[PDB]
């Protein structure tokens, strides 16, 4: 279905303030 | 959480608050799976030497929050409960091995900008996101330090740590169906959950499909951001079976 896809943000296409940590974990 | 910040609006839109109906209290964070279901902590519904063994009547949820005290006309959600399920192994005299627990709610609730279910791991995302050093979040309305509570929903993102080292800092035996997390000794960052934010959930952001999903459960700690120690959490994808078997049935 459309779980985990937020409303406010991806939904929207915006990143929220700390998410791109998360992203950046994967290298390091 | 300790350590942690202010969540912006709609940030953890699956975020649910656990509540005794009388005295009104809020008792322990949750999540939003489905229009009607939401998984928590075992420890939140039964703990009896904090006298805790709740039947549904005696609780409520709230969802669509984002402070911790004042009403959010046309934003919140308040439902009852038809029945709850506590994983039938759920240890709490030993290490709350299995702390995890399925509340359904009376009725669906409406999803909406600031209401939304997270998505609960396959298999394949498990193994790719479930490993030491990546980083998930965690979020809720629990301390703000060992002891004082957030005006806010607070958020806070943390490492998973290996095993071993999970193993070797503390004395509680841990088992599969749990994983800690928490920044090392070293690190410069901090942060933990703590008391008040168990059932709450631990959620990473696959780089894959761009979805958020949750891996794991607030479920215990020894004090709060003590640097050397590390949270643990509810193996979600571990006790995957037991959860589908619930919904299924
Ligand atoms: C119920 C939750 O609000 C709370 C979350 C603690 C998370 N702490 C950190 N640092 N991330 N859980 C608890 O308080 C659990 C419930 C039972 C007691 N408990 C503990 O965490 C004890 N401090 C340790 C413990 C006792 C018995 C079995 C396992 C752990
Ligand atoms: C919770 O209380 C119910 C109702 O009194 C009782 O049947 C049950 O044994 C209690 N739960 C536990 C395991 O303490």
């Amino acid at each position: 279905a459309d779980c985990g896809l937020r409303p406010l943000f991806e939904k929207k296409s915006l990143e929220d303030k700390t998410e791109r940590e998360l992203l950046e974990s994967y290298i390091d | 959480i300790v350590e942690g910040s202010d969540a912006e609006i709609g940030m953890s839109p699956w975020q649910v608050m656990l509540f005794r109906k009388s005295p009104q209290e809020l008792l322990c964070g949750a999540s939003l799976i489905s229009d009607r279901w939401v998984l928590t902590a075992a420890h939140c519904l039964l703990y009896p030497p904090w006298d805790k063994n709740f039947t549904e009547n005696d609780l409520l949820v709230r969802i669509g929050k984002h402070s911790r005290t004042r009403y959010e006309r046309n934003i919140e959600k308040i439902s009852m409960l038809e029945k709850i399920y506590i994983h039938p192994r759920y240890n709490w005299r030993e290490n709350l091995d299995r702390d995890i627990a399925l509340m359904k709610l009376k009725k669906p609730v409406a999803f909406s900008d600031y209401i939304h279910p997270v998505c609960l791991p396959d298999r394949e995302t498990a193994a790719s996101l479930l490993q030491a050093g990546y980083k998930g979040r965690v979020t809720g309305w629990g301390n703000l330090k060992e002891t004082g509570q957030p005006s806010v929903l607070q958020v806070v993102n943390l490492p998973i740590v290996e095993r071993p080292v999970c193993k070797d800092s503390t004395r509680i035996r841990i088992t599969d169906n749990m994983f800690c997390a928490g920044f090392k000794v070293n690190d410069t960052k901090r942060g933990d959950a703590c008391e008040g934010d168990s059932g709450g959930p631990f959620v990473m952001k696959s780089p894959f499909n761009n979805r958020w999903y949750q891996m794991g459960i607030v479920s215990w700690g020894e004090g709060c951001d003590r640097k050397g120690k590390y949270g643990f959490y509810t193996h979600v994808f571990r006790l995957k079976k037991w959860i589908q078997k619930v919904i299924d049935q």
